């Protein structure tokens, strides 16, 4: 596993060398492929270095965030374009990729944590640094203070835990069944706001919105993630306590789940739109994780990487659009079909999947969530069926409003799609879909 | 220690007159130590070239010398009823000593003076008052042991300390309510230990020996001033500011470390309900931290340009540099510390 | 004079539960008036500066009777005396803040952030762990405190012996 | 004040000058080096003022060279735009945004109304600042006197009779008082001030004697604008300065004779001033013990720093002196990679300096 | 696009002496930035006596 | 009580003492005058204190050099008072 | 095993305070037997 690791440092000083933008990726693509071919992983851990390993579920988790952070530099080529401190900003990914790593091939649950939030203060330099809009700082606090709120907090859980255990090893936690009602809440409250849950949702809006188009990628692709990979950690040994407040978090997030899409089909901006879009996914991750039961452990393990990897394909495209039409209003951006017809075929795949479209790893995980929360309760048939209604409901609505009618009327000249953006956008739509010949290994990391 | 051999003597006698005070072995020698610390201080704290600053002398001798009065009341009364230095358990008598001396440190309850004296100090002055003048207060206290009064002041020093700050401009106002803060935890890991103490405060006295210098160096005394100031290179001047947040307590960087400390051990004491008034006003204090930073993180500015260069001392930028690249990169360095063990 | 609000079960000895937590309501009013009255509000007078005494803590003295009550009169009702309790307390309380404000809102919200801190307290009651538990652990050295000593006085001789007794 | 002809001779130092150039002095050089020892008769600060082109540079030369007097040539833009290797930073201008380009006294004379104007006036004050300042070090440090052409008190005056033209605005007024206020205080006021009143006629017809090419056909130097420098001079800055300086007035010492000149300044007298202590005539320089001279020593060898450093007042609600932060990122990618910008003067390979890897020093009161 | 910067209006909110202002706070100006405040010289009454004529 | 009876008046009359140092006199020497009379007071309890013991009273100079610097450093204050306000009431310092 | 141990070892001292590791506060009484010392000195030189 160091080998990552060191391959990572060693790289750092590539941001100070001046025209080594483009050769960053490569070497940032060529090391995905060389822990591409290191999977020989199981349920136990494996490949210990002195506190660092990974099974199955840390090796799918930490090989989106190398795939996902090496699309965050295809995608933000304004930042070279425009030498916008750039090295700066290579610094910022290459400091914030090294916290993910650590952060899920920590063996330790107080590691986790230490690197849990410690990835967030490079995030939250990304937003303010290279932000467009204003609103960028009314949305950096949120993001930071949302988090901070409700970690903090979850510090003094962790350590609760020693004094019981007198470890942090996930292994040697899972053999304690604890009965405390606070220590539940000092633990899934602040994963339950990272994931989001409908009702503390308020800051992710405002961050993707906000935050630039690498940050987007980021936001949306691992920070998400890291909630839903935290809750699989820590529910092992909180079976007995999720059994008396779980149906407060499944109707909530059921019920966030409808209530949203309803928002969605309400709103009238592209980043904002597929920002909603999140909650709307998250809600099922959530929900069939918190039913514990074999199928809604294994399918929200899928599902949290296939939404990643489309979400972030998502805000590629309004990157896109925004770039040229220069607003992300859905009223300017209509009738792209008939300005860059090419483009919108991406648009459409990586639409359909977010809308638990075949043959894509989306809708394997999506089948079992469902599974789980039905065997939960039959009463769960009712939103369900509408969650997954109104999830497409907003979803053509994104493509359709976007895509099909008559061209804008006040927009100026501007280019058409380039080779790089064709590029991105396979990368991110391409493997969704193989995924689905080999989910044998990122499915059953239990 | 900045101008005449004279500011050279009265640093010195501030040295002995503290050390005097915490290795005395009666209530009495204490005292003596802190009245050879007052008249050490003063001189250094007047200047006639400012109006604010005899003020500032001022209200430091006034609240200094009713502490040391009413902590000699109390030690006398102490030792009146139980003939030792020490009381086998503790009362009201204990109480009154324990008022003086928090006073005498400017905790939440007693603290106005402590603000309201920082408008017309330099800030070399506030840095010998926010870190060494805390010395010989705070460390007589782990000698009394009284829970309530003392927990009291905890719950307010954090709150006071964060609300108050979040509307202040003046650096040198604001950091005095960040200090307050600071001094919170102090004694919320006085209830516990005091090797924590002494950790926690090296590490606090460190980071605000280090803001201290930025603003000195530059001559900075309001927001305004951080984003007129001029830097060469953006990206120094945003590292610069990147320990605001190791004062924040962030674990990224180093000032989280003596936090981390301060909860691995209350934690263990089951001092549960405290550490969630604490760490969350944190965040308050955290806050206006952040504004500071409004200066470095966005990174292009409008800014006045009649000015081209920056004009800066070597010797205490030399050190200054020396001190942030820690502030920023010293958590590797925990294999090190054996103190905590 | 002197009542302790959890010497008996929760529905029991109303006048000694009214007396025990009208004591936290007076103290905290007179703590936070004594502060209103010199560094806030500055009356002018020996009359007003009463109605600042009375006014911070007259109602303050309403609402720790309020949820007395309730909570006392919730535990008979209902048949036990469980945490809902102490949330319908606190919703009195809550209550009592709006008339003292002439907020309706404030009295409602103020009333929820009243309500789930009784919960909690129940919690504790109930569970059997402390809110601000003495120390168990206190540390007074490092690892060398008996070690580390600097002095140069040379100390003269001992007065006791570790060993047992001659006699 | 005691010239050649009365020493019969060259200044003869009371104790050898301390390298202020290269060491420096701060409080613990200040217990072995005394300050006190090394003042004689000639250890005043002279202000050689007067219209513009009076003819003062001429005057000042032969006069600092009779009273074995430093003269310190007068600021000048270039010493902005020309770096310690030479090179021209105006010549980057074509790359720069307009509001960014450089401006000098050349297009102040051609294109007065230029709102960049305020920006220049601003600069004049701050580089008169700094060179005055070093005169203090020479003289504190060296106990020879020296001689100024235009101190920064002198500098409102131009300030101030540009704003009555109209070429400032209220705000660039209002911005340069807070600036004067926030560091005029912290200066040592000059010994003596000698001034050349050229009358207001005469001065126009010098300034074609130059002809110098902008100047004669420049507009600015009309009749309204000189005379509102000589109402300025008079009115404002002799009546205040003369409370603490003496003060010579002369028709124009450039037309006339120095030696003349040298003759009169001995025949004043300094000392009976000294002998109240509460005098304002030269009090900035009475300092009662020891103590007091090493302060000021250390203030201006050792703290010229942070004088420099008041000059950072936020003012933003003007909007000439605001600089667009969309410039500023450009400015600075040109200005600072250009030869020689890389680095501290002295460092910057590239311009031929050699031995980087062995070398460590930096120089003293030198920036960055 | 566009790009917002930390403009003038922006830091207006920092001007003052305070953030907040009220009528209270709103009244006071910003101290010397230099953080010196020169004493005001300020009249000067003298004792007198009619020393003499008894 | 063994307190009322022999260490009660001391005790009341230094809270009276701390009662006249707060008190709003126009005067800044309404402070000093005020600070060396509750000095005289913890004289007295102090002098209560060692003559409990035999032969301890040495440390009232002690006390008593300590007593004077701190009214001799308070007085020093009141003339850098002067010379920067003109004046040494209360109400001429800026309330912050 | 050990830090279940170790911590439970460290509540014994601090319990009851009778060990010179931690949870014990030096109390020297050499400055008292230096006055007694002092003072037997003192009883000697009395007299003239
Ligand atoms: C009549 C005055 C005659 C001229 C000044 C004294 C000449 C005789 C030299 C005696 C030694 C120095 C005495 C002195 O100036 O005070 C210490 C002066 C400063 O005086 P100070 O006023 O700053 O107070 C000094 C305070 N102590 C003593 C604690 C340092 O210089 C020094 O302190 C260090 C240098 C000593 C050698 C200077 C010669
Ligand atoms: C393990 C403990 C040691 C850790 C490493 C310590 C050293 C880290 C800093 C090393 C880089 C120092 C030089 C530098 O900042 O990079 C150059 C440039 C900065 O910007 P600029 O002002 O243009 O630099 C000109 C000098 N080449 O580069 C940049 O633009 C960004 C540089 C990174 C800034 C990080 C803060
Ligand atoms: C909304 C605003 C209100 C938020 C909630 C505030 C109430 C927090 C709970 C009250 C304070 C701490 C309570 C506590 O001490 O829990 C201890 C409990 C019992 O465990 P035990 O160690 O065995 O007890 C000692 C031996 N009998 O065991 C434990 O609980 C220990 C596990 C850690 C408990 C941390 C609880 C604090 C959580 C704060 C959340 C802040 C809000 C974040 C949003
Ligand atoms: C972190 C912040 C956590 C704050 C709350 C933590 C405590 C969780 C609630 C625990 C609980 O027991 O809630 C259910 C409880 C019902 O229990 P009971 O009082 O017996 O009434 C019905 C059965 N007879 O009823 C209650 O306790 C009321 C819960 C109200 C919570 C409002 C928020
Ligand atoms: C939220 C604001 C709550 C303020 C604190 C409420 C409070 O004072 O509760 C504790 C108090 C005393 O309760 P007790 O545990 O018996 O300790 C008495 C020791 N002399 O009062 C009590 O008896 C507890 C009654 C429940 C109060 C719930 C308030 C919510
Ligand atoms: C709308 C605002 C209206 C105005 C404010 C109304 C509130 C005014 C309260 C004024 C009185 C405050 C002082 C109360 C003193 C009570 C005793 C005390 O000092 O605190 C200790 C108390 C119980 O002590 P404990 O350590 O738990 O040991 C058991 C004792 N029998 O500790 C406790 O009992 C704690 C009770 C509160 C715990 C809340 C935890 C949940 C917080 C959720 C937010
Ligand atoms: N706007 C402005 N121009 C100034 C200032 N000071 C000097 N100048 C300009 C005015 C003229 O265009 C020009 C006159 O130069 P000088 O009077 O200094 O003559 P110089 O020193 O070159 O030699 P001389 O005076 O003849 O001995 O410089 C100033 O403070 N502000």
């Amino acid at each position: 596993m160091l080998k990552i690791i060191f391959f990572l440092l060693f790289l750092i000083p590539f941001c100070f060398i001046n025209n080594m933008y483009w050769m960053v990726q490569i070497m940032m693509f060529f090391i995905s492929f060389i822990f591409l071919l290191m999977n020989n992983f199981m349920n136990y851990w494996s490949e210990i270095s002195y506190f660092l390993g990974c099974d199955m579920l840390s090796y799918g988790l930490i090989l989106l965030s190398l795939w996902i952070c090496s699309l965050m530099l295809l995608a933000s080529e304004m930042i070279n374009k425009h030498n916008n401190y750039k090295n700066l900003f290579l610094l910022n990914i290459i400091i914030l990729l090294l916290l993910l790593i650590l952060t899920f091939s920590s063996m330790s649950l107080f590691m986790f944590y230490l690197f849990f939030e410690s990835s967030l203060i490079p995030t939250l330099f990304l937003i303010l640094g290279w932000g467009y809009q204003p609103e960028r700082l009314q949305a950096g606090l949120y993001l930071l203070f949302y988090t901070l709120l409700v970690s903090l907090p979850m510090l003094i859980g962790i350590f609760y835990l020693m004094n019981k255990i007198g470890s942090m090893n996930f292994y040697l936690m899972n053999n304690f069944m604890f009965n405390y009602d606070l220590l539940y809440f000092c633990l899934l409250c602040a994963f339950l706001v990272k994931m989001p849950m409908f009702l503390v949702h308020l800051w992710l809006p405002k961050a993707h919105v906000e935050a630039p188009v690498s940050g987007s990628m980021i936001l949306a692709g691992i920070m998400l993630k890291l909630g839903g990979y935290g809750m699989l950690r820590v529910i092992s040994f909180l079976q007995l306590m999720n059994l008396k407040y779980s149906f407060v978090w499944i109707s909530i997030s059921l019920v966030g789940g409808v209530l949203v899409s309803l928002v969605c089909l309400r709103q009238t901006d592209l980043k904002a739109l597929i920002a909603y879009s999140s909650v709307a996914h998250m809600g099922i991750v959530l929900s069939g994780l918190l039913t514990m039961t074999y199928w809604g452990l294994c399918g929200s393990y899928t599902l949290m990487i296939a939404h990643g990897l489309c979400s972030s394909g998502l805000f590629c495209l309004a990157n896109v659009s925004y770039e040229r039409l220069g607003s992300r209003s859905m009223l300017i951006n209509k009738g792209l079909l008939n300005f860059m017809p090419s483009m919108t075929l991406w648009w459409f795949l990586l639409s359909s999947a977010n809308m638990a479209a075949p043959p894509t790893l989306n809708l394997l995980g999506e089948i079992y969530l469902l599974n789980s929360i039905v065997s939960w309760s039959w009463i769960s048939m009712i939103l369900l069926s509408f969650l997954s209604f109104f999830s497409a409901a907003y979803t053509l609505y994104l493509y359709s409003f976007s895509q099909h009618g008559k061209l804008f009327s006040g927009v100026y000249s501007f280019s058409s799609g380039k080779i790089r953006e064709y590029l991105l956008m396979l990368l991110h739509w391409l493997p969704l879909n193989l995924l689905i010949l080999k989910s044998e290994s990122f499915m059953l990391w239990l | 220690m900045f101008n005449n051999s004279s500011k050279i003597l009265f640093i010195t006698i501030m040295i002995i007159g503290t050390l005097i005070t915490v290795t005395s072995n009666s209530w009495l020698g204490a005292w003596m130590g802190l009245e050879i610390n007052l008249l050490s201080f003063i001189p250094l704290l007047s200047d006639n070239n400012n109006l604010m600053s005899t003020e500032a002398s001022l209200k430091y001798f006034l609240t200094q010398v009713l502490a040391s009065t009413v902590l000699l009341f109390s030690s006398i009364l102490l030792m009146l009823k139980n003939n030792m230095n020490n009381e086998i358990n503790e009362s009201f008598t204990s109480m009154i000593i324990m008022s003086a001396l928090l006073l005498k440190s400017g905790a939440a309850p007693f603290h106005f003076w402590f603000p309201n004296m920082m408008e017309g100090l330099t800030w070399m002055n506030a840095l010998m008052l926010m870190t060494w003048q805390k010395i010989a207060p705070l460390m007589l206290i782990s000698y009394l042991n009284i829970k309530y009064l003392l927990l009291i002041s905890v719950i307010l020093s954090v709150i006071i300390g964060a609300i108050g700050g979040l509307n202040q401009t003046s650096l040198r106002k604001l950091m005095a309510f960040s200090s307050i803060n600071h001094l919170g935890w102090m004694l919320s890991s006085l209830m516990i230990s005091e090797s924590i103490w002494l950790i926690y405060f090296f590490f606090y006295s460190f980071l605000s020996f280090v803001l201290t210098f930025m603003f000195n160096i530059f001559k900075l005394f309001h927001l305004n001033q951080l984003f007129s100031w001029f830097v060469n290179s953006k990206i120094l001047k945003f590292t610069l500011f990147m320990n605001f947040l190791s004062l924040g307590g962030l674990p990224p960087f180093l000032g989280f470390l003596p936090k981390w400390l301060v909860i691995q051990q209350l934690t263990l004491c089951n001092q549960y309900f405290m550490l969630t008034l604490m760490m969350m006003s944190t965040l308050i204090t955290l806050f206006f931290y952040l504004r500071i930073c409004y200066s470095a993180f966005m990174m292009n500015y409008f800014e006045n340009n009649w000015i081209m260069k920056m004009n800066m001392n070597s010797i205490n930028y030399n050190m200054y540099m020396i001190m942030t690249f820690f502030s920023i990169f010293g958590l590797f360095l925990i294999s090190l510390f054996y103190f905590m063990f | 004079l002197r009542s302790k609000y959890y010497d008996h079960p929760d529905g029991e000895d109303a006048f000694g539960k009214i007396v025990a937590t009208n004591k936290y309501a007076v103290s905290a009013g007179v703590a936070w008036s004594m502060f209103d009255v010199l560094t806030l509000s500055k009356p002018q007078g020996y009359l007003p500066t009463l109605g600042r005494f009375a006014y911070n803590t007259g109602p303050l003295m309403g609402m720790a009777t309020a949820f007395t009550l309730t909570t006392l009169v919730a535990t008979n009702a209902r048949g036990k005396d469980d945490k809902i309790n102490y949330l319908i307390g606190g919703f009195a309380a809550g209550g009592v803040f709006g008339a003292w404000k002439h907020n309706h809102v404030a009295g409602l919200c103020a009333g929820l952030f009243l309500g789930i801190a009784g919960v909690i307290k129940k919690m504790s009651i109930e569970q059997g762990w402390e809110f601000f538990p003495n120390t168990p652990i206190k540390q007074y050295g490092g690892l060398n405190i008996a070690g580390n000593d600097w002095t140069i006085m040379a100390d003269p001789p001992k007065n006791w012996t570790t060993e047992k007794p001659k006699e | 004040i005691s010239g050649k002809t009365m020493r019969g001779g060259p200044r003869v130092p009371k104790a050898a000058p301390y390298p202020y150039k290269t060491k420096k002095y701060s409080v613990f050089n200040a217990i072995f080096d005394k300050t006190s020892k090394r003042f004689d008769e000639n250890s005043k600060v002279i202000c050689v003022e007067g219209p513009i082109a009076a003819g003062k540079s001429k005057f000042a030369k032969e006069l600092a060279e009779e009273l074995d007097m430093e003269y310190y040539p007068a600021v000048d833009l270039d010493l902005i735009y020309i770096n310690s290797y030479g090179y021209d930073m105006r010549k980057l201008d074509p790359q720069l945004p307009p509001s960014c380009r450089s401006y000098d006294v050349r297009n102040f004379c051609l294109d007065p109304s230029h709102d960049l104007a305020a920006q220049f006036q601003i600069r004049m004050y701050m580089l008169r600042y700094s060179q005055y300042i070093d005169a203090l070090q020479h003289v504190l440090s060296t106990g020879q006197g020296v001689v100024l052409e235009r101190s920064p008190y002198s500098d409102f005056v131009f300030m101030e009779a540009m704003f009555r033209q109209g070429y400032l605005s209220r705000g660039a007024r209002s911005v340069y008082n807070e600036l004067r206020q926030n560091t005029i205080g912290e200066l040592l006021k000059p010994h003596l001030v000698i001034y050349l009143d050229l009358p207001v006629d005469a001065v126009k017809k010098q300034i074609k004697a130059r002809n110098v090419d902008y100047e004669v056909q420049s507009k600015v130097f009309s009749d309204a604008y000189l005379s509102d420098l000589e109402q300025l001079y008079k009115q404002q800055y002799l009546k205040d300065i003369s409370t603490h300086a003496e003060l010579l007035i002369y028709d124009w010492t450039a037309g006339g004779e120095t030696e003349v000149v040298v003759e009169d300044i001995e025949r004043i007298d300094f000392n009976q001033f000294e002998a109240d202590i509460h005098n304002k005539k030269m009090l900035d320089w009475r300092f009662p013990l020891e103590a007091e001279w090493c302060e000021a020593r250390i203030k201006y060898c050792h703290e010229k720093p942070d004088l420099m450093n008041y000059f950072n007042v936020p003012r933003f609600d003007v909007p000439e002196l605001v600089r667009s932060a969309d410039d500023g990122k450009v400015w600075r990618d040109v200005w600072f990679n250009a030869p020689g910008m890389k680095y501290r003067p002295g460092y910057n390979a590239d311009m031929g300096d050699e031995g980087l890897l062995t070398k460590t020093k930096i120089g003293i009161n030198q920036g960055i | 696009a566009a790009k917002w910067y930390p403009d003038p209006e922006f830091m207006k909110q920092f001007s003052g002496p305070v953030m907040y202002p009220d009528e209270v706070t709103s009244l006071w100006t910003v101290p010397p930035w230099n953080s010196k405040v020169t004493p005001v010289e300020k009249s000067v009454r003298n004792l007198t006596l009619n020393f003499g004529p008894q | 009580m063994i307190m009322i009876l022999y260490w009660s008046l001391p005790m009341i009359l230094f809270i009276l003492g701390l009662f006249c140092f707060v008190s709003n006199r126009k005067h800044l020497l309404s402070m000093l005058l005020s600070l060396e009379f509750i000095v005289l007071m913890l004289f007295f309890m102090l002098f209560i204190y060692l003559n409990m013991l035999n032969y301890e009273s040495y440390f009232s100079m002690m006390f008593l050099t300590f007593s004077v610097c701190e009214g001799a450093l308070g007085l020093s204050i009141l003339v850098s008072m002067i010379r920067t306000h003109g004046n040494d009431y209360f109400q001429s310092f800026s309330i912050m | 095993q050990i830090r279940l141990l170790e911590d439970e070892v460290r509540r014994k001292m601090s319990e009851r305070n009778d060990y010179q590791a931690y949870y014990y506060r030096p109390s020297v009484a050499k400055y008292h037997r230096i006055s007694k010392e002092a003072a037997d000195e003192l009883e000697a030189l009395r007299g003239d």
